[PDB]
């Protein structure tokens, strides 16, 4: 597959920005500086320095704020308030090696990587330094795909439609209610490992949606319904993208890429949620043609 | 956020540097004197044995203050599977503590 | 006396600069260290949280 054979001949340094920043956290240090860290610097992840190994030793991610904040909210109903001055370390104990990739390593190995252990974020390392570059994403990396390879030869499955294609999740899609409390919906995040939940109504149409990502505004209060807590939107909301299941693969990608959201809700005619459609899908899909 | 260079002092230019050789002594880091002024320091690292190197440059930024300036030296240093910048960022912190 | 500060290397960053130590007043007693990397032709700026 044309897929296939660009992200073989392609190093990981070629997706590497001109210009990034990175934040890293030395896991001495405690768990709610950590967060504010990320809140204020704008970063959804970062590398784990242990100074004691003298090593990078995991990474710290929004899924992380997610895990300690429900733990945080059970616990305080019990009258357990440790976590607070928890440092890292500590937090980590209370419980994944870290995975990383050279930038001289093929984007098919650090495609191959982020499916196999399942995670969002791979940090790009250099061997010779030991420095860590950058944080490769699902979302650079497709972005980076459709940008680089010519339209044509164009593969024959990228005019298939979803329906004969059957990429992405159309059974058991967690979703919430706009009357739902923000912190059920950590419980569902937390349970079902899932980066995002549609936002429904009484009949099931998806109305808006709930992103791991709109959880950490809240670090820099979990009882606000899930519809008041996406208020403080941030960034311009056209509503909720979505898309059908007579839709090509070449379209949905093309939707994904440029609205650079994580993933699409399929939907019917009735804006009835069917399914999810993600990058993970994507991605993997791409990488197994 | 208010981004400092390096660290700013009042004390004589010659005071200066002495108090940094002596933190640097301290540390147990090497040391060579290239200028009065331009100090190169190496130190091995305890776990990974590689070496790290960077420079330490005092200049005159005012009439009564002076800014010692920290610069990591790309040599080839650190990446012991340790990190030459992060480990920059700690042989500073170290020589920012003793003085202060 | 010693050299004057280069005109191009800033003595205060607000939100030949490459290598160069900068810091933010402690707070907290947590020290926060930022520096501009590169390797061959990208460039990353670091952020150490340190206690
Ligand atoms: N590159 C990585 N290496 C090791 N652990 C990771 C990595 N990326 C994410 N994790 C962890 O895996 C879990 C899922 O994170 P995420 O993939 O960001 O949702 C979180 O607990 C992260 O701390
Ligand atoms: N709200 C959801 N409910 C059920 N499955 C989901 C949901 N969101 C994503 N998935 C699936 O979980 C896998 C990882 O997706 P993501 O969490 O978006 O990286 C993909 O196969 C998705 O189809
Ligand atoms: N399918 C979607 N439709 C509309 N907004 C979305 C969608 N997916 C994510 N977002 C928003 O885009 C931001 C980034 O989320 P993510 O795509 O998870 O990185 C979050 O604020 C989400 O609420």
């Amino acid at each position: 597959s044309v897929y296939t054979t660009f992200m073989k001949s392609h190093r990981c340094y070629d997706l590497i920005p001109t210009s990034s920043k990175l934040v890293v956290f030395d896991t001495s240090l405690q768990v709610k500086k950590a967060f504010f860290a990320l809140v204020t610097n704008g970063v959804r992840a970062a590398p784990l320095w242990d100074s004691k190994k003298q090593s990078f030793v995991g990474m710290l991610t929004i899924t992380d704020f997610i895990n300690i904040l429900h733990r945080y909210y059970k616990s305080a109903l019990v009258q357990i308030y440790e976590l607070e001055e928890h440092k890292i370390e500590t937090w980590r104990e209370v419980y994944k090696p870290l995975v990383c990739i050279s930038p001289n390593a093929s984007l098919f190995d650090a495609v191959s990587s982020l499916i196999r252990n399942k995670i969002h974020r791979l940090p790009v390392i250099d061997p010779e330094s030991g420095n860590t570059l950058y944080i490769l994403t699902h979302k650079r990396i497709l972005k980076f795909l459709k940008l680089f390879i010519t339209e044509f030869p164009k593969p024959e499955f990228m005019s298939k439609s979803l329906e004969e294609l059957q990429i992405g999740t159309y059974a058991n899609i967690a979703m919430v209610r706009t009357t739902t409390p923000v912190y059920v919906a950590l419980g569902i995040f937390v349970q079902h490992r899932v980066s995002a939940l549609p936002v429904v109504d009484e009949k099931g149409r998806v109305v808006d949606i709930y992103s791991k990502f709109d959880v950490i505004n809240l670090a820099a209060n979990l009882d606000v319904s899930v519809t008041k807590a996406l208020q403080h939107r941030s960034h311009y909301f056209e509503g909720v993208l979505k898309c059908y299941l007579h839709e090509t693969l070449e379209a949905i990608i093309n939707r994904l890429v440029e609205a650079e959201v994580h993933r699409l809700v399929v939907v019917d005619e009735h804006d009835v949620v069917k399914g999810i459609v993600s990058l993970s899908d994507i991605l993997q899909a791409l990488v197994l043609t | 956020a208010k981004w400092h260079l390096g660290i700013r002092s009042q004390s004589r230019p010659n005071d200066i540097m002495a108090e940094v050789c002596r933190a640097i002594k301290q540390l147990d880091y090497e040391w060579k004197v290239v200028n009065p002024y331009y100090l190169r320091v190496r130190r091995k690292n305890p776990v990974t044995s590689t070496f790290s190197k960077m420079s330490l440059q005092l200049y005159q930024v005012d009439s009564r203050t002076y800014l010692l300036d920290f610069r990591s030296i790309d040599d080839g240093g650190g990446g012991g599977g340790g990190s030459h910048t992060i480990e920059f960022f700690e042989m500073c912190a170290n020589l920012i503590k003793i003085l202060a | 006396s010693p050299p004057i500060l280069p005109p191009h290397l800033l003595q205060v960053i607000l939100n030949v600069m490459l290598n160069h130590l900068y810091a933010l007043s402690i707070k907290d007693s947590v020290m926060v260290l930022s520096a501009t990397h590169r390797y061959k032709k990208k460039y990353v700026t670091t952020l150490l949280y340190k206690p």
